[PDB]
């Protein structure tokens, strides 16, 4: 024991929770996907056994599981490797956002593979004829690149140059392309990226409803803190947004810390109620602009009151600053106010211009400063009403 | 049977792996072959652009034809060209003149092209030098200046170099090579390889199975409909061989189901369902529940796009005035409020499954964005009668 | 001026081209040819004025050589705009000593910058490579155009009626791959897209009026 | 929040919005310095202080941030490579260090923001979970990234803006006038509150607060209203 605080246990159910339900704290990956985990590991079993080397591309949103599932294809491939049944093979990782140039990938290679760093020339150049050479056995590696849109270059000799490696004769690369959107090769990339890489494109859906909500029971599987009304409550909502793996667990995070803050009572209850589920919606998708006119004092309401009564009788969005400061005066005189100086005019839009609601150039033309409301026209008269 | 024997073969010969294959490739072939040999005899050297059909897979003809010549005559030595790793024009010229006659080599100084490499070219001395080009277009300039010393090497004094650029048909004599249509010195030579239609991609494919796989998989009539569709986009031979590789690992999985646990013949039907998330839209998978096409917060949005082009005879909206139409559906139908504040991170996320797009703009509400095509697709095959069925109807 | 200047460094003064801006390398061959006087130099400039040296940039260079008598400058003028490219600052330099010359004899060398037309053998070679369905659109597109030239408003064909068209003559099936069979049509400059104020984006030829109609005559056979 | 990473290893990131350094700096930084009186996580834990407005690129932000840490170099910074490895059993005594970022505008219009999402992955990481607290001015801030940020994020923010009027409003000006118990003499000390509760109601001096409230709420203007008195009083 080092360390003053090594990761106190904890003694209570709540604590507990947070453990099966952290990103990081995963005892294997996400389920409800046997019919895609399947099709995958027969996929990379027969190129290893094959000695070949093979391109992969898969599509959806980052947050379907390409990050999770793809570790367990590893896992399972190494367990046969120490039993005599599939070949040995390297693991070799690397990121497209760690690097800053994208020429910068064939330093991350060589160094993995050997222990040799030289640079984006010097390096990429003994990788070429390296791939080449006649009579030297290699190994059935594994690429694994992620976000593909930065690595793409003017002369488009970063993703054509990387599908052709494994088209040889002693090459075993088996590349893992990573990406969003399916249809980026005919969309960004053009006809030679396209051409040399095949439609062996699967895309991943995301999950359904009756999947979320056994994911989220496999992690609480003996966690007696939750009712079984709020747990399909919370895996609706995000099953009708997107489905996105991520945006589920993390509101189950907020729904462990709005019930400890009723905790601080004598009473302990055990599972949570029905207004821990209404408040993790709300607390979710909180709005940043309900709020400005409700908080506001009083020169700032009568000044965003003026802009919508000028673009009633003009049908434009688009207006000067000094017919603006016109009509200014006349709703600050008639609720008792004296006039407005001029020199204040840029203070109160520093104000509104420092948060940036209120899109215009700086100052560089006073009287010519174009107002553009971030927000509609038609949501400022609801909120303004409300006091 | 030899069940599993087959299919552990079979995808051995379908991969994209060095396609070296003699047959459905005559007449373009030959006419290579012979047009190298009247320069090592006749003593002669030019030039010869091969413009290839984009995306076909013809790296490996002009391999086959090298390493013939080097079995059939004993002398001479080729270098080859691997520019993948220049991102810039320069640094082409001292990357090949490291290899000057193989066993003499010397060693740079630094800026010292234009000099040394045309010196041992114009030498009567030294064998027939054959330079290698590929991505020839990809070495242009604001005034493709590098090109115009590769291209007149074989028409001044002393000409011992013969040009061969492997690249596809990008454009012809346009920018590139002014001399053209200008000059009457040089006199390139152009030739093309045309699409392969039936009559080709059908004829490699029975020289590629039927060789080395003791029984077929699939039925004949299923082989006239791959290569249907393959010849009508480009015709390249890698797209051939994976749209068929790829209809056998999806059949071949179906096999081990309750059969397995204590040849047959792949359909059409088959085959259909791997190109159906190519080109056609998966919108018909969205029963039980199952989170396959479009979940819920898009389609009320989505749905208010084409209210407003019967209304106002464009197809171009922006994120301003979507907002608007969704806030006034919301209260008269009492349904989950969307705040614009997260609006915005919907519109990166309604391009997959081939729908509508955008660009990127700097401003955010402000932004340019259109419609892909809107026909008939929301009836018959698409429900939208008891979810959105009275959105249509009001307006 | 950078194949002329830096052409007598390693030929004519034997030392490597290492300058920096166009100001550094003026100011360091002068030293060269004022220490010394006996470095003589025979500039035989044929056609001084040609098409790219127009701005004042150019003379001023050229003209700090003149003012030493080590220093030959022998050039052809062949346009009637001569003293359009030097004022008086700069003939105290070069002090032009006009000689009329008659030799009657056409120019059978420079004539290659100015325009044509285009090669029909472009238009030809383009098709042949090119897939079946391909081609039926380019036809199709063709004859629009010249049923439809002698409006002077025309603006082009949209993209609705355009996608109608296709499956009314049999062509594709799908708008994204109708939209793959117009890639390899963007990268010869043969059509470009436009951005449509009113969202559609427009098909048009950029090519000769006289080109389109001299293509129907040879896909007779 | 803070406890969650302190104590055990559970790191969160939210984001404040306000106005700038003089009513977003009154509560992360004084939740900062709740942590000093345990002084059995004080010693453990360190402080990076970064600033957005300094910074405007990606490749300088690689090496100014070897100047707060100083655990493999000297004054001397090490080799141009851009960091590849930033450290990252979740129990480790290397003393982990939480990062403080401020103005969320300079570097959120650069290229793609490649340095939030290296942040964003270590707390996701496998080995020490590090936390991120940044400060910034302008209100919507997560539709201001790509989609491969935007899902990675814990959409958790906070609206401090203030909601005062003219009745509570008094006491925020007779908060800042109140000095604590530090002067030499405590007779002098009981006559400076008494004589600010004798000018608060007045018919000139409430005229003066009202008129700076409509046109600017914020604390910052009212700080130029009381600096200025005293520089009369010699």
């Amino acid at each position: 024991r080092s360390r003053s605080l090594a990761a106190q246990e904890p003694a209570s159910v709540l604590e507990e929770a947070r453990l099966r339900l952290h990103v990081s704290a995963v005892p294997e990956s996400l389920p409800c996907r046997e019919q895609e985990f399947q099709d995958i590991y027969n996929f990379v079993e027969s190129k290893l056994l094959d000695h070949t080397g093979g391109c992969m591309y898969i599509s959806g949103v980052p947050g379907t599981g390409k990050t999770a599932t793809v570790h367990e294809v590893i896992r399972c491939l190494q367990q046969a490797a120490q039993a005599n049944d599939v070949p040995p093979f390297q693991y070799i990782e690397v990121n497209g956002m760690k690097l800053t140039e994208p020429h910068q990938v064939y330093v991350q290679i060589l160094q993995k593979l050997t222990g040799q760093k030289a640079t984006a020339n010097h390096a990429a150049e003994l990788l070429a004829k390296q791939f080449c050479t006649r009579g030297s056995p290699q190994e059935t590696t594994v690429l694994l690149v992620d976000e593909l849109d930065l690595l793409w270059t003017h002369k488009q000799d970063i993703m054509y140059n990387l599908f052709d490696w494994p088209t040889h004769k002693e090459a075993r690369l088996v590349v893992l392309a990573i990406a969003n959107t399916m249809d980026l090769p005919e969309r960004i990339m053009m006809n030679r990226v396209s051409s040399r890489l095949g439609l062996t494109r699967m895309c991943f859906q995301p999950y359904t409803y009756s999947q979320l909500q056994q994911i989220l029971r496999s992690r609480l599987k003996h966690l007696k803190a939750f009712e079984d009304d709020a747990i399909q409550l919370v895996a609706r909502k995000v099953a009708a947004l997107s489905g996105d793996a991520r945006r589920c667990l993390d509101i189950c995070r907020r729904a462990t810390e709005i019930c400890e803050f009723s905790q601080q009572k004598p009473d302990s209850p055990g599972l949570v109620t029905i207004a821990h589920s209404m408040e993790a919606v709300d607390e979710m998708f909180s709005s940043s602009y309900i709020t400005a006119i409700k908080n506001s004092s009083v020169l700032e309401q009568s000044f965003l009151r003026a802009i919508l009564a000028e673009f009633r009788r003009s049908g434009l969005e688009e207006a000067t600053f000094q017919q603006i400061y016109s009509q200014h005066v006349a709703l600050c005189r008639m609720e008792g106010l004296p006039y407005p100086t001029m020199s204040e005019t840029m203070a109160v839009c520093s104000h509104l211009g420092s948060c940036r609601l209120l899109l215009v150039e700086p100052s560089r033309n006073d009287l010519l400063l174009r107002v553009r409301l971030n927000v509609s026209q038609d949501d400022v008269l609801y909120a303004l009403k409300d006091e | 049977k030899q069940e599993g024997t087959c299919y552990q073969q079979a995808k051995l010969v379908l991969n994209t792996a060095v396609p070296d294959r003699l047959p459905a490739r005559e007449r373009e072939m030959d006419v290579i072959r012979n047009f190298l040999r009247e320069h090592i005899c006749g003593k002669k050297a030019g030039s010869l652009y091969l413009s290839g059909a984009p995306g076909t897979g013809k790296t490996a003809c002009l391999s086959r034809i090298l390493q013939d010549l080097k079995k059939e005559l004993k002398g001479f030595k080729t270098i080859m060209l691997n520019c993948m790793s220049l991102r810039t024009a320069q640094a082409v010229f001292p990357a090949i003149a490291q290899e000057i006659c193989q066993e003499e080599v010397s060693r740079p100084a630094g800026k010292d092209m234009m000099r040394k490499l045309e010196k041992h070219m114009t030498a009567e001395k030294g064998p027939m030098i054959v330079l290698v080009l590929d991505e020839m277009d990809q070495l242009d300039s604001k005034g493709q200046d590098v090109l115009y010393t590769l291209f007149e090497w074989p028409w001044l004094s002393n000409s011992h170099l013969v040009l061969i650029g492997i690249a596809n048909t990008l454009d012809l004599t346009d920018r590139i090579l002014p001399r053209l249509q200008a000059r009457e010195k040089c006199k390139p030579q152009l030739l093309n390889f045309p699409p392969y239609t039936r009559n080709q991609i059908v004829t490699i494919l029975q020289d590629r199975l039927n060789q080395v796989s003791r029984d077929q998989v699939l039925d004949n009539a299923a082989v006239q409909f791959c290569a249907r569709k393959v010849s009508a986009v480009s015709g390249d031979v890698r797209k051939a061989l994976d749209v068929c590789r790829r209809a056998i690992e999806i059949v071949e999985s179906d096999v081990k189901s309750q059969t397995i646990l204590k040849p047959k013949r792949v359909g059409l039907i088959h085959i259909s369902q791997v190109i159906s998330e190519i080109d056609g839209n998966r919108m018909t998978l969205s029963q039980e529940g199952a989170q396959d096409s479009f979940p819920l917060q898009q389609k009320i949005l989505v749905c208010s796009l084409m209210l407003l082009i019967r209304q106002l005879k464009i197809k171009e909206v922006t994120l301003g005035k979507l907002y608007e139409a969704y806030s006034k559906v919301c209260r008269k139908q009492q349904v989950a409020a969307v705040d614009q504040s997260e609006c915005l991170s919907l519109s990166g996320l309604l391009e997959a499954r081939g729908i509508l797009g955008l660009k990127r703009n700097k401003e955010t509400r402000l932004t340019k964005v259109f419609f892909k095509i809107e026909e008939k697709e929301i009836e018959h095959a698409l429900k939208d009668k008891a979810l959105i069925g009275n959105i249509l109807a009001t307006g | 001026v950078k194949s002329v200047l830096n052409s007598i460094t390693e030929e004519v003064l034997d030392h490597m081209g290492t300058f920096r801006s166009i100001l550094d390398q003026l100011d360091w061959i002068v030293n060269k040819f004022k220490e010394d006087s006996s470095l003589e130099l025979f500039l035989l400039i044929h056609n001084l004025d040609s098409q790219m040296l127009r701005g004042e940039k150019s003379q001023q260079i050229i003209g700090q050589l003149s003012s030493l008598h080590n220093i030959y400058l022998i050039a052809s003028i062949d346009h009637l705009n001569a003293p359009l490219m030097w004022d008086h600052a700069k003939q105290s330099l070069f002090n032009w000593l006009w000689y009329e010359t008659t030799t009657y004899s056409p120019y059978t060398e420079e004539t290659s910058y100015e325009n044509s037309s285009l090669p029909l053998s472009s238009l030809t070679h383009v098709l042949r490579s090119l897939t079946p369905n391909a081609r039926g659109i380019f036809r199709l597109l063709i004859k629009y155009q010249l049923d439809n030239q002698d409006n002077p408003s025309y603006i082009g064909l949209s993209f609705q009626d355009f996608y109608q068209q296709c499956r009314e003559a049999f062509l594709v099936n799908s708008d994204l791959t109708l939209r793959a069979q117009l890639t390899e049509f963007r990268d010869h400059k043969l059509i470009r897209t436009k951005k449509g104020t009113d969202g559609v984006e427009y098909l048009l030829i950029p090519v000769d009026n006289g080109t389109l109609t001299d293509f129907l005559e040879k896909e007779e056979e | 929040l803070l406890k969650r990473t302190a104590l055990h290893g559970e790191s969160n990131s939210v984001l404040i919005i306000g106005p700038r350094g003089s009513g977003k700096t009154m509560l992360i930084n004084h939740a900062l310095k709740e942590l000093m009186e345990i002084e059995e996580v004080s010693e453990n834990v360190l402080q990076v202080h970064l600033n957005g407005l300094l910074q405007i690129n990606d490749k300088i932000a690689l090496k100014e941030i070897t100047r707060q840490l100083n655990l493999e170099n000297v004054v001397g910074d090490k080799v141009f490579g851009s960091f590849a490895e930033n450290l990252s059993g979740d129990r480790t005594s290397s003393c982990p260090v939480i990062f403080i970022l401020d103005e969320f505008d300079l570097f959120a219009h650069h290229k793609n923001q490649t340095l939030l999402y290296n942040l964003f992955d270590i707390s996701q990481s496998a080995q020490t979970p590090i936390a991120v607290i940044g400060l910034t001015c302008r209100l919507d801030i997560l539709e201001l990234l790509e989609k491969r940020v935007k899902s990675r994020f814990s959409h958790r923010q906070i609206h401090l803006m203030n909601s005062f009027g003219f009745p509570q409003y008094v006491k925020i000006f007779k908060e800042q006038l109140s000095l604590p118990a530090e002067f030499p003499d405590k007779v002098f000390a009981e006559k400076w509150n008494e004589n600010v509760q004798y000018l608060s109601e007045d018919r000139s001096v409430q005229e003066v607060l009202q008129k700076h409230f409509n046109i600017s709420k914020n604390l910052r203007s009212l700080h130029m209203l009381l600096m200025l008195a005293l520089n009369r009083v010699t």
